[PDB]
């Protein structure tokens, strides 16, 4: 399990493997660990999956409650927080997850990492994961402001490939999704195997 | 477990005139990859080879006390050991650790000698001796062998569709194990040759 | 509890407690605010001005650092609604991390004074 | 309750042409000791539900008591429905297993047996509630000293006349009585069939000792 | 205090195709080293277009089930219609979710059609994350089927091979050899084997014996 | 698992169980508890299986080599002390306690109570095993000084009955034996033989 | 492990926090913010267990900007830092809230006002106060040069001296420092030191 | 692990599956669990499979010395005290429970050694998992002094209950007969459990599998 | 700790000891065990000491006024379901066995053991305490169905006696009661009047 | 925790370990050194559990200074790597070396030869291979970046950048890098790379 998200000039890149065990038994490798919350934002999955799941989704209904109501779509800053109060309650129950906001909003980009030990904390560059330590190697050699958008594209896929190479735990296929001003979109996926072939 | 603390994962397959064996080459510490080529098939003879799995520096201790062993023996006799000989040599030095013991359950794959009747067999990890006619696997996805080889396996195969048989058993088993897999070695060991083959494989 | 119904149906569609409650607004001080296109002016009138007054204590016009209003009518039920507000704003405050707007209260408000009549 | 303190052994039962025969014993264990030893383990639900419970024996007399009410509470109504044994399993499946989500088991392991519609029903709850219907069912080590001798005998033969099902539940009793170490040589058989139930013990077991000469 | 699991064994086994779904599961009910019984069906009709697998601890196995036949009476009650495969596997998840601090130790398996005549299946854990898969193991013997079926239906570490589509009479033939190498080899797996089809004229059965020891 | 001896004029009469259960299921149901040490020496194993077997060859191999030198019927006390020495050395990784009966010329019928401990203690009767609990009031009351043979082998046999019909762990044939000048003369009390006490029924 | 250190002064108190959010082995933020606004005159310095925090913090933040919407005035450090060593203390309860905190505040009847408060919520009122294993290097300098009439500008030097300390002896990377200080003119930011 | 004996009237039989299991995985199909200790001695070995070997691999070898010491065929409680006394010394460490059965001058013998070295000698016995299964065989139907096909009927019936009801057992069953007269190691007896038929055909051909590197080494 | 009631034809004879140990020290040496709950039904109390006075008091208050209402003298089955419903509703915060034995003139004597756990069972004997392992063998062997008065006060005074002399935490004077239509009669042995079973010694 | 790091070229090996000895929150030495030469043409890198590194690295020591005394010539890295690991292995007795090792050695037959060890003495030559807690974070960019024909310069900036990795993310303050080359010509030691 090994996910990251970045923001730059032109919006968020995330990156996602697709690996899920059990134990040393490997039970899948085609999980989607970019939840869709909505057309505007993006949760991400590490530690516990329904974890994750059940939360993102109920929050997704939360922000359509709130376009419903208020008349307008859920800033970042107010969703994850609200993420950050559903999670807080359940410290020291034996929660696990991992996760980071991915939006586009007034403020300009935004992500945001939250998890079920009660962090929220800002930041232009993150990575979460059991082999995020060998992601964050390789995607901060790279990373500026100023990156172009297909170097991105290159730098994200680069660094989820390194890191499912040294993880035992992590693999599968690497998803890649950008959102933008006007909405996510699906950029790429690809087997490692292929980028192995590739690189 | 103490066993999978390295993975790793060996297996063998007897054909026709003709066994295989095949040990994955990754050498691992819980989580972290630590190199891609780590050696666990020895060669002990001409048409005999010792693949062990389990704990890598076990595998490396007992593999240098018995190579220590057999040079002795093949020495002071003046012929090659014969493989049922090498699995009671095993079996016996892993049995002088019986309460202190070595974390590797080594298995056998060769020919012999003089008959040239194919072999196989494996051992726990304290010296039961197995010898079975079809394959014997050892390694933390031992359910993962059993599975590709208790469906692949036919009798009286050729070392072409012996190859391809072990080659498809190792490649779909280490793929569902994570602490296991990138890269294999093959080994078909023959009557007149050995062919030593790596395969394409998952890296991740 | 007490548990009786006291706002009901007349023979024809007029909560009667509706209307007297708007009654007891007829008698309240009356208050205007006109909106300018870069300022809100409000005005509100006084009640019985007494010269003794400490005037400090008697003003009628901020829930936040951007929202104020008017009312008429009983003064103590205002004061109770300004309190309601109030701490709605400060609970936005900490949960969306921004400032109010001024419809979310506003609603607020004025569901406020439907459900006491019902 | 997370102490079982008096308990009893081995419950059995075989579905035959007609019917379903259950036995036990009549020894309530107090760990090691014999301390009762003409409890009755076997209860009569209605005329055609029949009810044997192995395990801690406070919690069989609790659903005595609560099954035995249901069954007056549905009698006194008098429309006459009579709840059928696969209801009666079911109840069981649900008490028992809302007894275990609230962590508080009731520490039994029952077999239900019945005639209802000219068809046999056998059932077996435990104190997980793992429930399910079999042509023979043994609980405690009958399921392992029992258990085979009335599957090997159901393999070649699954229709059993009645007093086939009957020697085969004695010959297994006397199996028992020779290798568990908590029964006791004073057991009931309960059966029921078209007439209804009955319940006939104490019953013995007649006892074979000429290996004891077969030392030396 | 009250050890309240007991791995009651059991595998079952799913198959997405172009038009139809195959549900198969064994009938071996274990308990350590004891067999209850020889036939107890994992396999759950629940709607004309969807049945459900079964593995885990059977308590929780019956009492899920149910809970879902009457969730599924009360939907054709407000709604006027029977569930999609989508709409109960949406369901289920909220309902494993809810005893999220007790959960329910059942691995859930949804087989059928979806509204579009295509093959869904539907693989689930305890806590209620889900997704939707071509083919999928579960239960005891899931690491001795599922390499096998990676071979066979995605055709994985295969060169020169065409990706034919998922026939029914060759997917048949896959689920009896994977259900033979799992008797073979766990010993929680056999007994019988009961295969469910689902296609659009119904659901029908086919009943195969395996390994008794 | 229930031992008993019990001393009379002339020699001791010896009685066991015959049940060896590992958890509550019986291994063997037909159980030999008496162990000839010598000719005339019986000991009797109740306890840790291994270890009562395991210090009886021990002691047997001794006690017969000391005979031999001795050129003399050994005695009873001294088989006792042979394992009041041994089960002491070894207490902790023993659990054993040994009831030794037999007969020597010198002092007659003995019966050695050897507790777990390496003690020795010499009776009028000696009850052990897990069931001699439930026989203690038992032999309290009927115990009379000076019974003969036969009265004696019925003692032993209603003693071991109260406890096979109440100890769950105990239960069989009674075997017994009674020790005397003229030699051993071993009986098994089987089925209708068993002395039966009605339940208490009503 | 987080650092925190504050200097009150005659008319001034000075605070700094380490500005650093670590993840087990890595940091996962090099621009943290530690110091939370509760009114004009008064911030609170948060560290400790993450997620009681921030929750706290927020908890706190919001009844100080309450009471000075129904009162029309700000609270006096001493009322806010009762008021938070209160709800902190409300510890045996089935929320404990393991957070470290400093509170800095200017009023204008006591003049500057320093707390410190560890989880416990022992309440100390001290003229200079520092949190984390980097406290126990740095305490000591602080006795060592410290008068009770230390202008502002020995302040940021007795200041550089702590954070060399922690350049140099302490094992935890702490790179970055951000700091403010607090007098009757409100709030003033300061430049970072960077190492 | 199902292992039985009896004691017929010439001797003893004993019998066995062939299923030995590692974890909850079958791990061999075909597993001899009678060995050979003497020409007439036979030691079923139950338990922990490696800790029997390598005991019945010593008896066996200390039986070698003295048989041919003595020159004259082993008894049956030369073994048991060899046995008895090595598993006392290692206070059941290892952990093999035996049967040792064998014929020997004074007529037939079979001994059930615990691990810590208790010995019972008995009619009968069973050993391992599914023990319980065949041992209620043994008390439904076994009797004195019975013929040699009775006493191969009755080991094999109950090798067969302890095979189907249990899960830890299975797949082949082994005997052995041993008397004064005759020894008959009959392995297998009766084969209850089958493989079923592969229904497919996944034979790869060559060129399925891809290679990176191959090295051809020369023999003579 | 040893409790013992045998029934015979016209009501019950009860029997106790007297010694309530805290560790092994005697913390009383003359403890009254039997309990009366109604005016012919006794309950007797091993176990947790606590327990068995503090669901007595609950039983008896439930029992007295359910007989004022009935106007009858309250049955020994009645005070027997009493305490297997209370003692079964709290089996885990009570440790208690109790001995419940009277006589009502509509079923005659009684004797039910409830043992921990909160069922009841009827017997013709039965014996409690920590010292009834060592008297189970006694009474096996000389009861004989249909004693008489003066033959059951002998045969609980025996029974009582030996469990007096083989277990440590047992022992004192021995508190009798024969419970009947004619009403209760209490007695106590002491000293001499135990009766004496002379020590197993050397000949 | 202490970081090595090394480097196998064509023809050399480059090696690299931190400088700092620690105390549960202080460093105590800004100047130690983890290199220990066993004779001409090997390195021997020892980190670990205090007091078996320099009490296993000085016992091995000896004795390869020792063959070269009875024998006039040097051991092989091959030789000296598995007497090593022999020593390190014979675990399973009473006596732990709960260390972490690598060596660097070149052979006049074989050339760079570098080898990587654990503390289950578990030998694996890799071409380049790192400890500590800071391996996680820098074995990746060598995976990124390493061919096999790195000349030695662009060797000095791949672990530059390993180096500002340590800088940038890594908790610990790991200030200052030690680094030697072995050639041909012996051991070469190199100017030491500072923050």
């Amino acid at each position: 399990t090994t996910t990251l998200a970045f923001k730059f000039r032109h919006g968020v890149i995330v990156a996602a493997d697709s690996r899920a065990t059990a134990g040393a038994y490997i039970a899948s490798q085609t999980v989607k660990k970019v939840i869709e919350i909505n057309p505007y934002l993006l949760g991400t999955m590490a530690g516990g999956a329904a974890d994750c799941s059940f939360w993102e989704r109920l929050l997704a209904r939360q922000c359509r409650i709130y376009e419903l109501r208020n008349k307008e779509r859920i800033s970042v800053a107010a969703a994850s927080k609200l993420l950050a109060n559903m999670v807080y309650q359940y410290k020291g129950m034996g929660l696990s997850m991992g996760t980071m906001i991915c939006g586009w909003d007034k403020r300009g980009p935004g992500l945001y990492y939250v998890d079920s030990e009660g962090n929220r904390i800002s930041g232009a560059t993150f990575s979460v994961g059991s082999g995020s330590v060998y992601a964050y190697g390789v995607m901060d050699r790279g990373y500026s402001y100023d990156l172009e958008v297909e170097q991105a594209y290159d730098l994200a896929r680069r660094a989820i490939y390194q890191a499912t190479y040294r993880d035992a735990y992590s693999g599968g296929a690497v998803n890649l999704y950008h959102v933008r001003e006007d909405g996510w979109i699906r950029v790429s996926s690809d087997n490692v195997a292929d980028l192995h072939e590739k690189y | 477990s103490i066993m999978s603390y390295n993975g790793g994962a060996v297996m063998a397959m007897k054909g026709k005139n003709c066994v295989a064996i095949a040990a994955d080459r990754r050498f691992g510490i819980q989580a972290q990859m630590v190199t891609t080529d780590f050696q666990k098939i020895f060669p002990m003879g001409d048409r005999l080879y010792i693949g062990l799995a389990g704990l890598a520096t076990d595998v490396q201790t007992v593999a240098q006390r018995l190579k220590f062993r057999l040079n002795l023996y093949e020495l002071k006799e003046g012929r090659q050991i014969k493989p049922y000989t090498l699995m009671s040599m095993v079996a016996n030095l892993l049995y002088e650790k019986r309460f202190g013991p070595y974390y590797t359950e080594p298995v056998i794959a060769g020919l012999d000698p003089k008959t040239f009747k194919p072999f196989i067999c494996s051992l726990d990890l304290i010296g039961c001796p197995m010898v079975t006619d079809d394959f014997v696997v050892s390694g933390t996805c031992a359910e993962q062998m059993y599975g590709m080889c208790e469906s692949l396996w036919e009798p009286n195969m050729d070392p072409d569709h012996l190859f391809e048989t072990i080659s498809q058993a190792m490649l779909n088993a280490v793929d569902r194990d994570a602490v296991s897999g990138m890269g294999v070695i093959v080994h078909i060991i023959e009557k007149d040759k050995i062919t030593t083959r790596t395969l394409k494989a998952r890296m991740d | 509890s007490y548990d009786r119904a006291i706002t009901v149906f007349s023979p024809d569609g007029h909560l009667f407690q509706v209307e007297y409650a708007q009654e007891a607004v007829k008698k309240g001080s009356t208050a205007v605010g006109v909106r300018g296109r870069d300022i809100v002016v409000l005005g509100v009138e006084k009640k019985s001005v007494a010269k003794l007054q400490d005037e400090r204590t008697v003003r009628k016009i901020a829930l936040d650092d951007n929202v104020c209003m008017a009312f008429a009518g009983l003064t103590a039920d205002a004061r109770i609604v300004i309190n309601r507000a109030r701490v709605e704003c400060q609970s936005h405050r900490l949960t969306v991390e921004d400032p109010v707007t001024v419809e979310y209260i506003t609603r607020y408000i004025a569901s406020l004074k439907q459900r006491y009549t019902q | 309750t997370q102490n079982p303190m008096v308990t009893g052994t081995s419950v059995l039962g075989v579905k035959f042409e007609g019917g379903v025969v259950i036995a036990a014993d009549m020894l309530g264990s107090y760990g090691s000791l014999a301390r009762f030893r003409n409890i009755s383990r076997i209860m009569r639900v209605n005329n055609s539900t029949m009810l044997g419970a192995s395990g801690d024996y406070a919690d069989f007399q609790y659903l005595k008591q609560v099954l035995g009410q249901m069954v007056i509470d549905e009698e006194l109504l008098g429309d006459g429905h009579s709840y059928s044994p696969r209801a009666i399993h079911s109840w069981l499946t649900r008490a028992m297993y809302s007894r275990r989500s609230k962590m508080n088991p009731l520490w039994n392991t029952m077999v239900i047996g019945g005639y209802a519609d000219g068809e046999s029903f056998l059932g077996y709850v435990d104190m997980l509630g793992v429930a399910y219907e079999a042509p023979s069912l043994a609980t405690g080590y009958g399921a392992y000293l029992a258990q085979p001798l009335l599957r090997e005998v159901l393999e070649k033969q699954p229709v059993l006349s009645q007093t086939e099902a009957r020697d085969l539940v004695e010959r297994c009793m006397r199996v028992l009585y020779y290798r568990d170490a908590r029964s006791y040589n004073r057991f009931q058989i309960a059966t029921v069939t078209e007439k209804g139930v009955e319940i006939e013990g104490p019953l013995s077991t007649e006892t074979n000792w000429d290996i004891a000469h077969m030392i030396s | 205090r009250f050890s309240p699991y007991v791995f009651n064994g059991g595998t079952i086994l799913a198959i997405a195709g172009e038009d139809f779904a195959i549900v198969a599961s064994d009938t071996r009910l274990s308990e350590g080293f004891s067999i209850h019984t020889r036939d107890s069906p994992k396999c759950y009709k629940l709607t004309d277009k969807t049945v459900i697998g079964c593995s885990g601890f059977h308590g929780d196995c019956l009492t899920l089930t149910k809970i879902i036949e009457a969730r599924l009476k009360m939907y054709k009650h407000s709604n006027n219609k029977a569930m999609t495969t989508g709409a109960i596997a949406a369901m289920l998840s909220t309902i494993l979710y809810s005893r999220r601090f007790f959960p329910y130790y059942v691995y859930n398996i949804i087989g059928g059609l979806d509204e579009e005549g295509k093959g869904a299946v539907y693989s689930f854990d305890p806590v209620g994350s889900y997704q939707r898969d071509s083919f999928k193991a579960g239960g005891s013997a899931s690491a001795m089927l599922q390499p096998l079926l990676d071979n066979q239906v995605g055709f994985k570490n295969m060169q020169n091979v065409e990706h034919v589509p998922l026939s029914l009479d060759r997917a048949m033939r896959l689920v009896k050899d994977v259900f033979i190498s799992a008797a073979e080899r766990d010993v929680y797996t056999g007994d019988a084997l009961r295969i469910c089809i689902v296609t659009k004229e119904g659901i029908r059965e086919e009943t195969v014996s395996l390994r008794k020891d | 698992t229930t031992i008993m001896a019990v001393q009379f004029d002339g020699g001791v009469v010896l009685g066991a169980d015959s049940r060896t259960t590992t958890g509550s299921y019986i291994a063997n149901r037909v159980t030999d508890k008496l162990t000839p040490i010598h000719d005339r020496i019986f000991c009797c194993r109740s306890g840790s299986a291994a270890d009562t077997q395991a210090v009886a060859d021990a002691v047997t191999y001794q006690l017969g080599f000391h005979s031999i030198e001795l050129n003399e019927p050994p005695l009873v006390h001294t088989a006792a002390s042979l394992f009041k020495e041994m089960c002491y050395r070894y207490r902790e990784d023993l659990m054993a306690g040994i009831i030794i009966a037999g007969w020597d010329p010198q002092e007659g019928g003995q019966v050695y109570s050897v507790p777990m401990g390496g003690m020795m203690v010499r009776q009028s009767f000696a009850i052990g095993g897990s069931g001699s609990s439930y026989i203690y009031g038992y032999v309290d009351a009927t115990y009379r000084e000076g019974m003969t043979k036969e009265e004696c082998l019925q003692f032993t046999a209603n003693a071991l009955a109260l406890a096979m019909e109440r100890d769950g762990s105990s239960g069989g044939v009674i075997r017994l034996a009674a020790i005397a000048e003229s030699g051993v003369e071993r009986q098994v009390l089987l089925g209708d033989q068993i002395p039966k006490f009605a339940v208490a029924t009503l | 492990m987080e650092y925190l250190i504050g200097i009150q002064g005659p008319d001034y108190v000075l605070v700094a926090s380490d500005r650093v959010a670590a993840s087990n082995i890595v940091q996962m933020k090099d621009d943290h913010d530690k110091m939370f606004k509760m009114s004009e005159k008064i911030l609170l310095l948060c560290v400790g267990e993450a997620g009681d925090t921030v929750q706290f913090a927020e908890y706190i933040q919001k009844n100080v900007q309450l009471y000075k919407m129904r009162n029309g005035y700000e609270l006096s450090p001493t009322a806010a830092a009762n008021f938070t060593r209160r709800n902190l203390a409300d510890l045996r309860s089935r929320t404990p809230y393991h957070v470290n905190l400093l509170l800095a505040g200017y009023d204008e009847h006591e003049g500057p006002a320093l707390y410190y408060m560890d989880y416990l919520a022992a309440l100390a009122k001290a003229p200079f106060a520092a949190h984390g294993y980097g406290a126990f290097l740095t305490l000591s300098i602080l006795d060592r040069y410290y008068t009770p009439t230390i202008s502002r500008e020995r302040a940021v030097e007795l200041l550089r001296k702590c954070l060399e300390e922690l350049q140099k002896r302490f094992i935890l990377n702490l790179p970055t420092f951000s700091v403010r200080i607090i007098d009757k003119n409100g709030i003033h930011d300061l430049d970072n030191i960077s190492f | 692990t199902t292992i039985a004996g009896v004691v017929y009237k010439d001797g003893i039989v004993l019998g066995a599956d062939t299923r030995a299991t590692e974890g909850m995985v079958v791990a061999d199909k075909n597993c001899s669990k009678i060995h050979f200790i003497s020409p007439n001695i036979y030691c079923c070995g139950a338990g922990t499979a490696a800790d029997t070997d390598m005991t019945t691999q010593l008896i066996s070898s200390n039986l070698e010395l003295h048989s041919l010491s003595t020159g004259r065929l082993p008894r049956v409680v030369t073994a048991n005290r060899m046995l008895k006394q090595m598993l006392f010394r290692y206070q059941g460490y290892i952990g093999a429970a035996l049967v040792l059965g064998g014929v020997d001058v004074t007529g037939p013998h079979l001994y059930s050694i615990y691990p810590h070295g208790s010995t019972d000698k008995l009619p009968y016995v069973t050993m391992g998992s599914g023990s319980l299964a065949a041992m209620a065989v043994f008390e439904d139907k076994f009797r004195p002094d019975m013929e040699e096909e009775e006493a191969k009927n009755l080991v094999s019936e109950a090798i067969a209950a302890g095979i189907f009801n249990d899960l830890g057992s299975g797949s082949n069953i082994d005997l052995c007969v041993i008397s004064k007269n005759k020894l008959d190691f009959l392995r297998p007896y009766t084969v209850p459990n089958k493989k079923g038929t592969r229904l497919g055909r996944y034979r790869c051909e060559k060129g399925t599998t891809a290679v990176l590197t191959e090295k051809i080494t020369p023999l003579e």
